[PDB]
Order: structure tokens, then C-alpha cells, then sequence
């Protein structure tokens, strides 16, 4: 029945907030970790390198001239130079030549500059990382403790698999996700396989979103763009595949890249939490019944949902 | 493959290779021409196969210049400071040898606010070593 | 044979407490014994090797993690309770005058060993130099945890 479905998810979800208010970020961590931080001075094609070879998608920046942490490089900062070289070419050497310092000129430059990095002590409760997280789309926030250190980066992902993995009343997530308003609806840019990657890579920044869904004359969802296949894109110094289609630019995806994930209006968060422990799932594609693209849920908007409600 | 109810799956048309086939099968020029992309060793210190005493000697050479200073000796251990005053102590270790730089303090944990300071004196230390020989 | 005593304990509640962890390949409780004294609470004295143990408790059939003991995630993302258990300017001329290095050979045809070397670094780790930026790193501390920093530089 509805009302006992209803009943039993909202003691689950309070249940998992206690739970989240209750530990530290701290108390969240490895015995013994890794960190890896990126001096300033670094050449940004050279941080490409650096981020595949390790298998991590951001590292923390310190500039030495300072002795301070200098930000967290991720992937926008790299589409932001992908968008520079592209409207300004013949400036390749200012592009092949740039260091991580530079980053911050670029951006605060041609276009609008995000300068904004989050950061949390790890003493506070794992709830409070949660929300500043929220704000940045990132959906990562480092944990720094004055003078300054960085003990690690938190992330929504480890998060949600955190509790996917060790809140039991996750099992009790059943309703279904169309009753909860979480799903992100209008307002999502899609493309063609046709379409040109530049502008495909152009959408990401603008409408400031992870993933452009490629879809057919009609709605089928047939594949996704996500910012990550940026970096790929550029190797170790590229831009002759910028002038590919996102058809033919996907095709530098990995042998090893699981593949786009999508469900329904019906599929329950117990589900979802389920295959989030299974696998690195940054998001899962609303198809309608024939495979038409409906929605987006990200792990924003299920993070989103575990702490505040629909 | 396991699971009920359920309806959460991936998208096959955005396996690798399934793509790759259909962009293919869709006779691009690029498209044919389009490959997969694909793809440490953490050692204690520095090792070096030469003379213990050409080891000891660059290190205070390089040292030098850096503007470090160490302590007057009477040894294959350097008690230096460098900079607030960094302090660092180098010991050799036995053929084949090992040198081992180890954080020390501050003067003019705490150790671990002094994470990054320490590496990179200790990364401009190493530099200075390679250019010379 | 040199294997540490170490107590681990339990204060939520129950009637029945049982421990398991990386000690046991987690396949095996042991279990906890009621203090003699205080009520609610149990312990059991085992002799653990040393260095890091991670652990959970198995409170009348639920899987429960201390509250008031050192938490930690694992690789994957288990969380679990966890205990380690433990046991002048001037370069002097030997090195730079040739004259007083002949010496040196002289007197020696006629450095200490490195020792087998966690709690026992906070060293330099370093690496091959792999492209033209240099890989270096270093064991730190924080808090109860470890954090091995490390500093990629351009060369």
C-alpha cells in the first residue's frame, strides 16, 4: 500500500540523515590514504597526463611561490581552455605552453570565471560536507585543516556509496522516483551524433552541466557526451579531433568504459543506491518506456533528496 | 546479470565497440581512422651504484647553492637547516646506497602542516643534484 | 610468536556479541565476554601481530560498528572500527679536496647499513622520473589516519 511505503522510506531517509550528522568527514576516511597534489607551476597538458595516468579526474593545485593550496583542478578548467584555443587560434603556443597558473588567467578571462573553491575542516559532521557540496557542481569539496593542509577530497559519489553500502535502510527506498519530484526535467541540452563536438563541448559550459545526452530526430536516447570525454579528447596536446562530430569523438572512449546507464519513472532509489555500490555511476538517464529521453537523476539531485527532501 | 523488477540498465548502444561499429557501419572518413584510448614504482630516498664519498660530495655541493647550510660534522649524516628555518637530516645507507631525507622541524603535528614545504625544498634539492651530473 | 595483547570492547548493548575482521579474513567470530563489573558492556582479550586491524562487531545477528572506537572506510567503502597496535657553509673537504679523499681510500682499503626500513616514516619516497616532471612524496600523520602526500613538480 502507498501510505506504508510512504511511511517506511521517510523513517529510512531521517534514519540515514542521523547517521550523516552523527560521523565526520574524518571519521569517513581510509587508515591510510593517498593524495595527490599538483604544483602550480605544472604544464596543463602535463596535468593530463598526470590525472589518466593516476585515474582520477581532479587533484589539488599548490602554488609554491605562496605555500598554499591553490584550488581544485578538474575538468572545467579544462573544457575553459578547450573554448579559449577554439575561439582564439593561432594563440596555440600561449595554449601548448600554459601552466596551471595560468588556468585562473584564462578563465577570469575571455568568458565567465568561476571563482569560487569550496572547502570544509574534517572535524565537522559528514552532513555539513554534504551541503557544501551541493553548492558547488563539482559535487567534491576538499577537506583542508589549518598554516594550510589538504587531508583529502570528499566526494558526492564516495558519499552515496558510503550509504548505498552501509545504511541497510536503503533497501527501504521504495517509491518509486516519478512520486519523488527529484528527477531533473526540462531545461537539458541534448545533440545529434552529427553534431559537432565544439559545440557539444560548448553546451557543457554554458548551460554548466556534467553530460549532453545525444538523441535521434525523435527522443531516443541513443548515447551521452559527458565533460570526462574531454580529457581523453586532448590527450596529451590535442586539437585536431576538435573539429570531429560527437559521433565520431566518442569513439576515443576506452574499451573499458562501462556505458551509459538509464531507468524510468518506476525504478525505485532502492535500485539505484543498489547499482551505485556495484558500479561508478555518476547519473542514470530517465528513458520513457520506448527509450525516449525523459530526465536526468543526478547524484546531486539523489544526494539532494537523502538530506533535504523531495 | 542478476536483478528483477527492475529497470535500471545500460545503454548498449553506448558500449564501446557497439558505437564504434555503428559509426562505422555509418561510413564516416574520420571514422575509420578514430582508435581506442588506452593507458608507480615508489623507492625509499635515492639510490646510486657510484662512490659514497662523489654522493656526499654533490649533495653538499647542490646543498650550497640552494642556500641550505648543515652542521660542522666529526660522517655520512648532514644535519642541515634551510628556510622561518627549515631543519632536514640526510643519511647514507650502504656496493649500492641509499640517501635518505627526512623532515626535522622549524625554528628561526607540526610535521604534518610542514607536508608540501618539506617536498618541494626536497624536489628543488633533487634538481639541482640531476643538472649537475 | 611475538604477537601484542590487545582488548577490544563493546558498550551499545545486547546479549550477545561477537567480533570479526581483517584478524579473522572476516570468515570466524570471536566472541566478546560480559564485564564482570559493568553492565551492558563486553571485551575480550586477544593478541593481535602488529600494525593496522580493521574490524566490526556482530551484536545478536546485526552487523554494528562501534561508536566509541576509531572508524574507518574501507578501500571499497566498508566502514568498520580499527585499532593499530605497535611494539657552516663550507662542504668539508673529505668530499671535495681529491688530496684528503686519496687519504680516504688509504686508510680505508687497509657508510651504516640500511636498516630493514606505518608508524616509522615520514621520510622522502620518490620515484623514476617519467616524463619531463618529477614524482615526490612523503608519510604523514593526521589525526589517528595516514596520508601519503604527493608532489608532482616540473622538472
Amino acid at each position: 500500500s502507498q501510505e506504508k511505503v510512504s511511511i517506511e522510506q521517510q523513517l529510512a531517509v531521517e534514519s540515514i540523515r542521523k547517521f550523516l550528522n552523527s560521523k565526520t568527514s574524518y571519521d569517513v576516511l581510509p587508515v591510510s590514504y593517498r593524495l595527490i597534489v599538483l604544483d602550480t607551476s605544472l604544464l596543463v597538458k602535463k596535468s593530463l597526463n598526470v590525472l589518466l595516468q593516476n585515474s582520477i579526474v581532479s587533484a589539488p593545485l599548490w602554488d609554491s611561490k605562496t605555500s598554499r593550496f591553490a584550488g581544485l583542478l578538474t575538468t572545467t578548467d579544462f573544457i575553459n581552455v578547450i573554448q579559449y584555443y577554439f575561439s582564439n587560434p593561432d594563440k596555440f603556443e600561449l595554449v601548448d605552453k600554459l601552466q596551471l597558473d595560468g588556468l585562473k588567467d584564462i578563465e577570469r578571462a575571455l568568458g565567465v570565471d568561476q571563482l569560487d573553491t569550496a572547502s570544509i575542516h574534517p572535524s565537522r559532521p559528514l552532513f555539513e560536507a554534504c551541503l557544501k557540496m551541493l553548492e558547488s557542481r563539482s559535487g567534491r569539496i576538499p577537506l583542508i585543516d589549518q598554516r594550510e593542509i589538504v587531508v583529502s577530497v570528499l566526494t558526492q559519489y564516495r558519499i552515496l556509496k558510503f550509504v548505498a553500502l552501509n545504511c541497510r535502510e536503503t533497501h527501504f527506498l521504495k517509491i518509486p522516483i516519478g512520486d519523488l519530484n527529484i528527477i531533473t526535467q526540462d531545461n537539458m541540452k541534448s545533440c545529434q551524433m552529427t553534431t559537432p563536438v565544439i559545440d557539444v563541448i560548448q553546451m557543457l559550459t554554458q548551460g554548466r552541466v556534467s553530460s549532453v545526452p545525444i538523441i535521434d530526430e525523435n527522443g531516443y536516447l541513443i548515447n551521452v557526451y559527458e565533460a570526462y570525454d574531454v580529457l581523453g579528447l586532448i590527450k596529451g596536446g590535442i586539437y585536431n579531433d576538435l573539429s570531429l562530430s560527437v559521433g565520431e569523438a566518442l569513439m576515443r572512449r576506452s574499451d573499458d568504459f562501462e556505458g551509459v546507464y538509464t531507468c524510468t519513472k518506476n525504478d525505485k532509489l532502492s535500485t539505484i543506491m543498489d547499482n551505485i555500490r556495484k558500479a561508478r555511476v555518476h547519473r542514470f538517464f530517465v528513458v520513457d518506456d520506448v527509450g525516449r529521453l525523459v530526465g536526468v537523476l543526478t547524484l546531486s539531485d539523489i544526494l539532494k533528496y537523502i538530506l533535504l527532501g523531495s | 546479470y542478476k536483478e528483477e523488477d527492475s529497470t535500471v540498465s545500460i545503454l548498449p548502444t553506448s558500449l564501446p565497440q557497439i558505437h564504434r561499429a555503428n559509426m562505422l557501419a555509418q561510413g564516416s572518413p574520420a571514422a575509420s581512422k578514430i582508435s581506442p584510448l588506452v593507458t608507480t614504482r615508489w623507492h625509499f630516498g635515492i639510490r646510486s651504484r657510484s662512490y659514497p664519498l662523489d654522493v656526499m660530495g654533490e649533495i653538499y655541493i647542490a646543498l650550497k647553492n640552494l642556500g641550505a647550510e648543515w652542521a660542522k660534522p666529526s660522517l655520512w649524516t648532514i644535519k642541515l637547516r634551510w628556510k622561518d628555518l627549515m631543519k632536514m637530516v640526510i643519511q647514507l645507507f650502504q656496493n649500492n646506497y641509499l640517501v635518505d631525507f627526512k623532515f626535522d622541524g622549524w625554528e628561526s603535528e607540526m610535521s604534518t602542516f610542514s607536508a608540501y614545504p618539506f617536498l618541494h625544498l626536497t624536489t628543488k634539492l633533487i634538481m639541482e643534484l640531476a643538472v649537475n651530473s | 610468536s611475538l604477537m601484542v595483547p590487545v582488548e577490544i570492547r563493546w558498550q551499545q548493548g545486547g546479549s550477545k556479541v561477537y567480533v570479526t575482521g581483517s584478524f579473522t579474513k572476516w570468515r570466524k567470530m570471536i566472541g566478546l565476554i560480559p564485564d564482570s563489573d559493568n553492565n551492558g558492556s563486553f571485551h575480550v582479550k586477544l593478541r593481535l601481530l602488529p600494525g593496522t586491524h580493521r574490524f566490526r562487531f556482530i551484536v545478536d545477528n546485526e552487523l554494528r560498528v562501534s561508536d566509541f572506537l576509531p572508524t574507518a572506510t574501507d578501500q571499497m567503502g566498508n566502514f568498520v572500527n580499527y585499532i593499530e597496535v605497535r611494539q657552516t657553509t663550507d662542504i668539508p673537504a673529505v668530499f671535495t679536496d681529491p688530496s684528503v679523499m686519496e687519504r680516504y681510500y688509504y686508510t680505508l682499503d687497509r657508510p651504516p647499513q640500511l636498516p630493514p626500513q606505518h608508524v616509522v616514516l615520514n621520510h622522502l619516497v620518490t620515484s623514476s622520473i617519467k616524463h619531463n616532471t618529477l614524482c615526490v612524496a612523503s608519510i604523514v600523520r593526521y589525526k589517528q589516519k595516514y596520508v601519503t602526500q604527493i608532489l608532482y613538480t616540473p622538472i
